[PDB]
RNA sequence: AGCCAGGAUGUUGGCUUAGAAGCAGCCAUCAUUUAAAGAAAGCGUAAUAGCUCACUGGUCGAGUCGGCCUGCGCGGAAGA
């Protein structure tokens, strides 16, 4: 699973996920899986999908992962009042705006890259679409 | 040459007629005999050799036994003694295993006056060239 | 028959049909393929 | 050989360009040379399919604004964030 | 689209094969008769297989196929 190896601070303000996505072009492979919606991907999420696609293609071609967690999420357990301090980090997410390319890949037939991305997509909380490399 | 009316093929080698170990019970059942599998067997087996496998017709109508004129020994049979290994596969493609040559198996399958495809006889040359490449040997053509 | 949100062709003998307001899968080859409620 | 038709833009800025795209035309621009740049407006579908052919980005295309013919090369696109469509184009008058 | 034909030859394919003859096996995926036909599509036998398919002739006689941008709908939908 992904997460910072280390960070300047344990916890972050909740923040908001407004805006459109930077990193919108298949810029490392031939095909990409792009975010069409807004939301959070969790490490397990990213990984569940990563597996899905990696196995679809077998030990073939290459893969990149453009998004990376770095956003720590805390929770309060049950039977606890409000307050008395910010909760305990339990996992990491990456904030996803629409447009984000999520995973790229090459070294495989388009059709396969599609199948593979279709599969990983099913593991994802947000809508996605198949994209392709472009001149310019 | 009309339709479906008796014919099979489950043997081992012409140098042991009728075998019970490999084919056994299933060589005489439908107007076909496990005993008579030798009379028309050696109607010209030994007349040539007992060191080559050959399957054959059956042809039946309800008659006592069965009439089945024969033809060729395959071309995979003539790669054990006359063109390399006796196993065959080896490690079919991890390494080239064994090797052959264009001259080897030319005449061995050009003799085929009872089987083959290619009015051009150079054609059914390469139309036997593969029953050696089925084990992925090596091209010394 | 199998009933559920996503219903799909499974064989080449599968067919999709709508009867009343209801998506159904109909397979001429395999009863296990018969679906409803798509 | 690639031929793109284009009106010039009777107005500019965000409101107008949005209104353009809402209407299935998108805005673009031409510059380079000693002439002033030209606020252009292209029809979406037509320019789209054109740019699908790679030749579009390498070849010298010819834009056509009221009768006159401008010789250009595609310089930059701004594509939609996730849809098969163009939001803007830079053309280099060359 | 439909209906008539064919779907062959190295080759029953050599094959860590007890038996496989396409078939979980085994690796390759080459080769000839052709209009075309896969060491491979199939329910699948003790192994044959019997029987439809990917493919290509005939028939028929004008449209047909499915991705893109989009409007409105449909299923997904169980409570006192
Ligand atoms: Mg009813
Ligand atoms: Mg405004
Ligand atoms: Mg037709
Ligand atoms: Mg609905
Ligand atoms: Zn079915």
């Amino acid at each position: 699973m992904l997460q910072p190896k280390r960070t300047k601070f344990r916890k972050m303000h909740k923040g908001r996920n407004r805006g459109l996505a930077q990193g919108t072009d298949v810029s490392f492979g031939s095909f990409g899986l792009k975010a069409v919606g807004r939301g959070r991907l969790t490490a397990r999420q990213i990984e569940a999908a990563r597996r899905a696609m990696t196995r679809a293609v077998k030990r073939q071609g290459k893969i990149w992962i453009r998004v990376f967690p770095d956003k720590p999420i805390t929770e309060k357990p049950l039977a606890v009042r409000m307050g008395k301090g910010k909760g305990n980090v339990e996992y990491w997410v990456a904030l996803i705006q629409p447009g984000k390319v999520l995973y790229e890949m090459d070294g495989v037939p388009e059709e396969l890259a599609r199948e593979a991305f279709k599969l990983a997509a099913a593991k994802l909380p947000i809508k996605t679409t198949f994209v392709t490399k472009t001149v310019m | 040459a009309k339709k479906v009316q008796a014919y099979v093929k489950l043997q081992v080698a012409a140098g042991m007629a009728n075998p019970s170990p490999p084919v056994g019970p299933a060589l005489g059942q439908q107007g076909v005999n496990i005993m008579e599998f030798c009379k028309a067997f050696n109607a010209k087996t030994d007349s040539i050799e007992k060191g080559l496998p050959i399957p054959v017709v059956i042809t039946v109508y309800a008659d006592r036994s069965f009439t089945f004129v024969t033809k060729t020994p395959p071309a995979a049979v003539l790669l054990k003694k006359a063109a390399g290994i006796k196993s065959g596969s080896g490690k079919p493609n991890k390494d080239k295993v064994g090797k052959i040559s264009r001259a080897q198996l030319q005449e061995i399958a050009q003799t085929k006056a009872a089987d083959m495809t290619g009015a051009d006889i150079e054609a059914m040359t390469r139309s036997i060239e593969g029953t050696a490449r089925s084990m992925g040997l090596v091209v010394e053509d | 028959m199998k009933v559920r949100a996503s219903v799909k062709k499974l064989c080449r003998n599968c067919k999709i049909v709508k009867r009343d307001g209801v998506i159904r899968v109909i397979c001429s080859a395999e009863p296990k393929h018969k679906q409803r409620q798509g | 050989m690639f031929t793109i038709n284009a009106e010039v833009r009777k107005e500019q800025g965000k409101g107008a360009s949005r209104r353009l795209r809402a209407a299935n035309k998108f805005p673009a621009i031409i510059y380079g040379g000693k002439e002033a740049p030209l606020a252009i407006e292209l029809d979406h579908d037509k320019v789209m399919n054109m740019q699908a052919k790679a030749e579009f980005y390498s070849e010298v295309l010819t834009i056509v604004v009221d009768g006159k013919e401008i010789k250009v090369k595609a310089q930059d696109v701004q594509r939609h964030p996730y849809k098969p469509k163009l939001q803007h184009i830079d053309f280099v008058r060359a």
